[PDB]
RNA sequence: AAAUGGAUUUAAAUCUCCUUAUUUAGAGGAAGGAGAAGUCGUAACAAGGUUUCCGUAGGUGAACCUGCGGAAGGAUCAU
RNA sequence: AUCGAGGACUACCAAGAUUAUAACGGAUAACGAGGAAUUGGGGUUCGACAUCGGAGAGGGAGCUUUACAGAUGGCUACCACUUCUAAGGAAGGCAGCAGGCGCGUAAAUUACCCACUUUCGAAUUGAAGAGGUAGUGACGACACAUAUUGGAGGGCAAGUCUGGUGCCAGCAGCCGCGGUAAUUCCAGCUCCAAUAGUGUAUAUUAAAGUUGCUGUGAUUAAAACGCUCGUAGUUGAAUUAAUUACUUUGAAUAAAAUAAGGUGUUUAAAGCAUGAAUAUUCAAGCAUGGGACAAUGCAUUAAAAGGAAAUUGGGGUGACAGAAAAUAACGGGAGAGGUGAAAAUCCAUGAUCGCUAUAAGAUGCACGAGAGCGAAAGCAUUUUCAACUGUGUCCAUUAAUCAAGAACGAAAGUUAGGGGAUCGAAGACGAUCAGAUACCGUCGUAGUCCUAACUAUAAACGAUGUCAACCAAGGAUUGGAUGAAAACCUUGUUCAGAACUUAAAGAGAAAUCUUGAGUUUAUGGACUUCAGGGGGAGUAUGGUCACAAGGCUGAAACUUAAAGGAAUUGACGGAAGGGCACACCAGGAGUGGAGCCUGCGGCUUAAUUUGACUC
RNA sequence: UUGAAAAAAU
RNA sequence: UGUAAGUUAGCAAGAAAGAGUAGCUCUGGUGAUUAUCGAAUCAGAACUUUAAAGGUUAGGGG
């Protein structure tokens, strides 16, 4: 059954991109998926989205011009030390000055440019080139 | 590996289909591996279709057809000249 | 098995895989003290009882000289092989040769 | 799609955009047990185990929600 | 307060039943492996000259043969 | 009772404690920690031994002194040892420092002194095999005179040097080099790497993305349970403007050591001669700022999550047909089965053949399809359950996968009845063959069929686990719903199902896959199972189930450089298609038969010289 | 219709 | 109280092996009728002795 929803959401947005879609449906929105593709318009990897009022968890449309490489969701969120950012980095990201990694915090849902500078960890939910 | 995509018989959704028994070798076969060919054929051939009509006793009548289907397997089948060994890529062909 | 509380199946399941090594499992096994007739032991001494030639295998041809040894320690025989050309002159019956392993491990 | 057959069904009522005793009717098991004058018929002994574990799944539930007293127990 | 008698406690040591580890058992019996040119066959790889293989049962110096059902990894994707 | 809490013990009372989150038991060549070897991150192996804690003084057992001993360089008894002896007796515990025997591949002097550090004492002094110096010391570490080890075919640096050996000696960790011209052997000359170093054998780590959380594979190389149900376990849709986990900080936290702050032991290994704040604490625990994600139970919805309340269904259970053979009567008088050819066999008691009747056994053609149903096995004559669709119906997370456990599970096989027509393991004849114990022909017990009870294996195959989201183009099919065309036929939209064609795209080692074998080095959706080179081998032993055959769980000893997967070329086929040749058909001449010329083999000889041996 | 075999290594 | 190999799963089995048993004085459990009445049976506790089935009957075991 559908285990994580921002799992599902991810790799529809992944492979849209991939075949040159200009805008693509997520079925659910929860409140984790709205806020992941705000962090991923801070950075401009997508222009905008909205959210359909259904009542029942509607849909998603994501504006996308082809700058998502490659958007992905995490397996159960390991807890991130504030010590241990520097393990995740090296291994997820393909350059120190390209990808960015997304966190949850207390304060929140940050990205790991800002979550450093407010001095906090937590666990992870993905990346996005 | 599979030298046949439907790996020779004609079965898709059904786990058992009833055998059937050869009609050159009597081997058993099943029903959709089998090789089935429908024969019409006058019982009087033509070299002497002709022959009847001078001597016979009604008026109008038609000489009726031998009605027989032959089911072979593979090892008569290729044997007999019914088919034959094809392409890798005229393998496909289905008509 | 990926579950961030499912720690115990993956540790389980590497216990259990573990095992069907052929190299780390002979470290686990107690074979290296009963059945090696070296053990653990770097050389083994023992007393020379039959010299034997053993030819060589298939395309190969020629007698390797050789001497059947019976340890100190164990007590079993072994074949060893007399180490240089015309060396099996060397060597003579009930005398210490020490017979330390060969080249592939064990 | 279905708990046992594999098949995949999306049929709905869909209730519109505007605002302005499952667990009786499975005791079919009682229907079933037909199976004392048809014993060999193999197939609806399946079906019965099929629909006994169905029960056997809402007594699990119900007790939780306190609509059944913990008491409960389903024999024929 | 010394020898010594007796009754308890903790009990060494030993005899009888009760599991783990190491050994002697002859040639003994039944297996397996290795070693250029040793016998008997043609079983398999072409349609290998009876298509091959799987489960099961029987037979037979040997591969193997035959019965029931299955598979194409068949020699047919086809009338 | 003990200094002290307590089943620590005693008397009474109740039956309670642990357990799949691995209880109880078993092995270690197991003293634990600080740490050591090696690491890109992650990790793996070791740690008796510097320091801390624990235990022991050949083996337990019992006690003395004392503040602390179950003390053993204190005592006693027993088991096993050793020493002197006047033959009556006596003491001893080197796992303390040296040293002796044995054990082994494996390990130093039967030296001197309390001077440095420290401890004990009747206390400034006396004692210490603690401690220091000296001795052996290629385990190792640092600076450094000017000499060996191994090799010279590839991995890997180096000889297209000369003598011998002739698949024999031999070298070779691996691939291999040697059967009379050795780049590899035994030797003679030379230089290649390292240098107080260098070969060898074993073990640890990295390579090994060959143990895989980071990080593997499961169609074909090894490997998806036959399928379904199901407890533990894991994972569980959105939504709200009291603990625990998570996360940020501190406190306290042995030294040695890890990386070092400083410091010219001449550099360095060293050493701390200001003592880096030195950071260390993984796992736990204490206090604290935050609650996004989360686990625990006392108020929103109505999830292309789930469950419950007009059709389709060779889905499951129970209660018409003639083929082959037999029997009966009738016609006919000589063959009939069978094979490439025959034979064994049936027939003058009338076979084979033809019409008509009778009874049981079995079967379910044509319709019959890359069509349908079923979890799998499977389901084919007519006259209880599953699914899809329709749905402004109800509940509200009831959900997915699943160790243990259970149901169903082709064919053969077992047991007892009924039935026993056709075919037919064993078997008997007849052929073929060198043999044939087989293929071919004839006969025939078990079986093939039904009932009841077992067995639980298959190429149980799509060799492809289950659920979930995205996914290019096209034809066609089965069952519904909605429109036009007025149950069937043509067409549009849409849901479910078995499939198919193309792909210049994606994946793969390739074949191929696209309703994935795609979304994967740009590696993480959730769960279960299996595999680690080939043999040994699914064998032995152990356990368990079965009337039995057998099934499920299931290694090692030893042996070996390959085994295996997809495609290319060639060759081969008692495989097919297309062509050709005195290859053959229709023939002529012949050779082979006879005498002789000549060549060859053989015999012979002093020599009867030798090359050639199917085209 | 019948039709079996081709000593080990270079 | 405990009881092996083997096995036709029924048996082997009273397997083998070990503990208790006396006398006297007591206590409790097992019922009928509405406190009385009746039965031999089991269990437990003190105290004593010449430490208890053995006068008779009465398996040797592997
Ligand atoms: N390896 C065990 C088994 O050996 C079986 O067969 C074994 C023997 O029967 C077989 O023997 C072969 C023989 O088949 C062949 N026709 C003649 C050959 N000379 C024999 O060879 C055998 O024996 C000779 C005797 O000197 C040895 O020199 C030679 O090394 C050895 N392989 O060789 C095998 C090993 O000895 C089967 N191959 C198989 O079941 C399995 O491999």
């Amino acid at each position: 059954v559908r285990v994580n929803v921002l799992a599902d959401a991810l790799k529809s947005i992944t492979n849209a991109e991939k075949q040159g879609k200009r805008q693509v449906m997520i079925r659910p929105a929860s409140k984790v998926i709205c806020e992941f593709l705000n962090v991923m318009m801070k950075h401009q990897y997508i222009t905008d989205y909205t959210v359909v009022d259904t009542h029942r968890s509607g849909k998603i449309v994501v504006n996308l011009n082809g700058r998502l490489n490659k958007c992905a969701v995490i397996s159960p969120r390991f807890n991130v030390t504030l010590s241990e950012f520097d393990k995740w980095e090296a291994n997820l990201l393909p350059s120190r000055h390209f990808g960015a990694l997304v966190l949850t915090t207390s304060y929140g849902i940050l990205d790991n440019t800002e979550a450093r500078a407010k001095h906090t960890g937590g666990r992870i939910l993905g990346f996005f080139y | 590996t599979s030298k046949r995509r439907n790996n020779g018989r004609s079965k898709k959704g059904r786990g058992h289909t009833q055998n059937v028994r050869c009609s050159h070798c009597g081997r058993c076969v099943p029903k959709d591996k089998a090789i089935k060919r429908y024969q019409i054929k006058n019982i009087v051939e033509a070299a002497a279709v002709r022959d009847i009509s001078d001597n016979s006793a009604l008026t109008k009548y038609k000489l009726p057809k031998t009605y027989m289907k032959l089911e072979y397997c593979v090892s008569c089948g290729i044997h007999g000249r019914v088919v034959r060994v094809r392409s890798r890529t005229d393998r496909r062909n289905r008509l | 098995a990926r579950g961030l509380h499912a720690a115990r199946k993956m540790l389980a399941q590497r216990r259990a895989n573990k095992w069907a090594d052929k190299e780390w499992k002979k470290g686990k096994l107690v074979t290296r003290y009963k059945c090696n007739p070296l053990g653990t032991a770097s050389h083994a001494k023992g007393l020379v009882q039959e010299k034997l030639g053993i030819e060589t295998k298939q395309p190969n041809s020629g007698i390797r000289k050789c001497v059947r040894v019976r340890l100190l320690k164990n007590g079993k025989k072994i074949t060893a092989f007399v180490p240089r050309d015309g060396s099996l002159n060397y060597v003579n019956e009930n005398d210490e040769v020490l017979i330390s392993g060969f080249g592939r491990r064990g | 799609g279905r708990m046992y057959n594999p098949g995949r069904g999306i049929s709905r009522r869909c209730i519109p955009y505007r605002r302005s005793e499952d667990l009786y009717f499975l005791m079919r098991a009682v229907s079933v047990r037909h199976l004392e004058k048809n014993k060999k018929d193999k197939d609806a002994k399946y079906h019965l185990i099929l629909i006994e574990s169905k029960i056997h799944r809402l007594t699990r539930y119900y007790k939780s929600a306190k609509v059944l007293e913990a008491s409960f127990k389903y024999d024929a």
